[PDB]
């Protein structure tokens, strides 16, 4: 059974937070909220639906960090003319994933930016 | 030397187009504008500066984004493969437009920085040969 | 336009973000929440 301030769903515990934090600070904060804590991860649509609803029910319309970071840094970025990728001029260094509390769609945001978030751990 | 309408910079020829095409269409279009043509490849700060100047002088609308040739060559929506809790990323639910695996130049950053944007967006661009 | 603070916590608004301010394709999309509608908008916006 989850802590009084958390919500239970299929054997896991979830809790949304309103403190604006960047991705890294949010993830770190989650590890400190309970043993095995992390930013929420969606292993299925059912789980995602539960979390989105919880977030909206608690704080209304806002954006919430999910547990995915540096999502394109390992991708195979290549120049169409096959030129070697040496020089770099990225406007943003890293992107992270979040959801807007009105639906369960995955969205991207620079990891350095702020957002609310949802923590999760296995009960 | 470069054809009329094209501009020369360190051995290559560049040309901006005020045509709005998706990344794929723009890239294909560029391969037909000159032998060996492609969306521009920014390989140095100087080239980045040369292209920035070319864009400012030819692409009026400062609201537009300008395609460059660097993009994720693969089908992945993300390449992390793992959540912060250590579990694998299987289920996904991206809005395709949120998987910004293409890059464009824009006014706010002086057309010198690469901004992650949706590949299906129709934007003006620069070809290089 | 994105000031870079907490403005994206609130619902999108075409007038505020695209008319009174310059907006990116994505900001418009966060308003319509339909990529095609945003593409139609984009054609007439530029
Ligand atoms: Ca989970
Ligand atoms: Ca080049
Ligand atoms: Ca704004
Ligand atoms: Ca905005
Ligand atoms: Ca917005
Ligand atoms: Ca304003
Ligand atoms: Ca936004
Ligand atoms: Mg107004
Ligand atoms: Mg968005
Ligand atoms: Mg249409």
């Amino acid at each position: 059974d989850c802590p009084s301030d958390w919500s239970s769903y299929e054997g896991h515990c979830y809790k949304p937070f309103s403190e604006p934090k960047n991705w890294a600070d949010a993830e770190n904060f989650c590890t400190q909220q309970h043993a095995g804590g992390h930013l929420v991860s969606f292993q299925s649509s059912e789980e995602a639906d539960f979390v989105v609803k919880l977030a909206f029910q608690t704080f209304g319309h806002s954006i919430f960090w999910m547990g995915l970071s540096n999502v394109w840094n390992q991708c195979n970025w290549q120049w169409s003319n096959a030129a070697m990728l040496r020089y770099k001029a990225w406007a943003e260094e890293s992107y992270c994933v979040y959801f807007k509390s009105t639906n369960n769609k995955w969205r991207s945001r620079a990891c350095r930016m702020m957002a609310q978030f949802v923590c999760e751990f296995q009960a | 030397d470069c054809p009329s309408g094209w501009s020369s910079y360190e051995g290559h020829c560049y040309k901006p187009f005020k045509l709005y095409k998706t990344w794929d269409d723009a890239e294909r279009f560029c391969t037909e504008q000159a032998k060996g043509g492609h969306l521009v490849s920014i390989e140095s700060a100087g080239e980045a500066d040369f292209v920035a100047q070319l864009v400012t002088e030819n692409i009026q609308n400062t609201k537009s984004y300008v395609w460059i040739g660097l993009r994720v060559q693969g089908k992945e929506k993300q390449c992390s493969s793992e959540w912060s809790d250590g579990s694998s990323v299987s289920y996904e639910n991206w809005i395709e437009a949120e998987s910004k695996t293409c890059l464009g130049l824009e006014k706010e950053t002086g057309f010198r920085k690469w901004v992650n944007i949706y590949c299906g967006q129709q934007n003006p661009f620069v070809c290089e040969a | 336009y994105n000031s870079g603070k907490l403005e994206e916590f609130v619902r999108g608004n075409l007038e505020r973000e695209c008319k009174e301010e310059k907006c990116s394709f994505e900001e418009a999309r966060e308003v319509f929440e339909n990529t095609e509608k945003t593409t139609e908008f984009w054609k007439q916006y530029v």
